[PDB]
């Protein structure tokens, strides 16, 4: 198998958040973790991405554009992933050392989110979704969010993505068609998802990047101009997720 | 231009 062995090959490792565990939890030291946590994973998404069949094949500026817009729902999908599978669900499992029960998720006051992305772990479970599943899945999440008016090379996106497509399907093809079609539409429906959790989260930190000084938080250098530049045009509607289903 | 991520995407490694 190919594709799913490439996918597999090149997932990336366990990262840490650096979080300091042995202190009471404040908001500004969990937000500040969070925010170091993702400029970490942005750099494995990056060298990930880089590794994906077909990837580089697309305009340079497309690759910027869908590594600066999926980042938030490949990053939701895949903690959503550890949690199911390190904690059944029980917690939020940012990194191994940044790991979020009720407490935390109040303190963060990101509460709601939070409830959210819990409810995404579990359906990892409730949909007994496999591991080679959740691989396709984010590969594909990687290419579910572009701009309005269109990529500089858009006929390569859209290939790209359809083969990207292709090969969840190919994984769930189970000799009868209608256990595939309810298969491919729960997954579809589970990608579809992501998509209202990272927009309420890139909301969020938006705002907490507009007032960050006031509040002691700190944003990497990376974050901070990601979500100051591109950020804004997801919240402007000038980006927006491709669904599967109409929202 | 996001120069620090562009880097990353060029750089080899
Ligand atoms: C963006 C953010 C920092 C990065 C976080 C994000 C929540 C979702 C998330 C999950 C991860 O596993 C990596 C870090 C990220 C991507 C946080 C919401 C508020 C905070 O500013």
């Amino acid at each position: 198998p190919i594709f799913l062995n490439v996918l597999e090959a090149i997932e990336p490792g366990v990262v840490c958040a650096g979080h300091d565990n042995n202190q009471p939890d404040s908001f500004a030291a969990l937000l500040s973790s969070l925010n170091e946590l993702g400029e970490r994973q942005l750099v494995h998404v990056v060298k990930w991405a880089k590794a994906l069949p077909g990837f580089r094949n697309l305009h340079v500026d497309d690759q910027m554009a869908v590594i600066q817009y999926s980042w938030m729902g490949l990053m939701v999908f895949a903690m959503g992933w550890r949690s199911f599978t390190n904690v059944n669900s029980r917690m939020l499992y940012f990194a191994p050392d940044l790991v979020f029960n009720e407490y935390r998720m109040h303190k963060s006051r990101m509460y709601s989110q939070c409830v959210r992305m819990r409810h995404l772990s579990q359906e990892f479970g409730w949909l007994q979704i496999t591991p080679q599943e959740f691989l396709c899945m984010k590969a594909l999440l990687l290419f579910s969010i572009i701009p309005v008016d269109g990529l500089k090379n858009q006929k390569f996106f859209d290939e790209l993505r359809m083969n990207y497509i292709k090969e969840l399907d190919r994984i769930i093809a189970r000799k009868n068609p209608t256990s595939c079609s309810r298969r491919f539409y729960q997954l579809t429906k589970l990608l579809d998802s992501v998509q209202p959790i990272a927009r309420e989260l890139y909301q969020f930190t938006f705002d907490l990047l507009i007032k960050s000084h006031m509040v002691s938080v700190d944003f990497p250098e990376m974050m901070a101009e990601i979500i100051s530049v591109q950020v804004p045009k997801i919240l402007s509607g000038k980006v927006k997720p491709i669904y599967f289903h109409t929202q | 231009e996001n120069a620090l991520l562009r880097y990353l995407l060029d750089k080899d490694d």
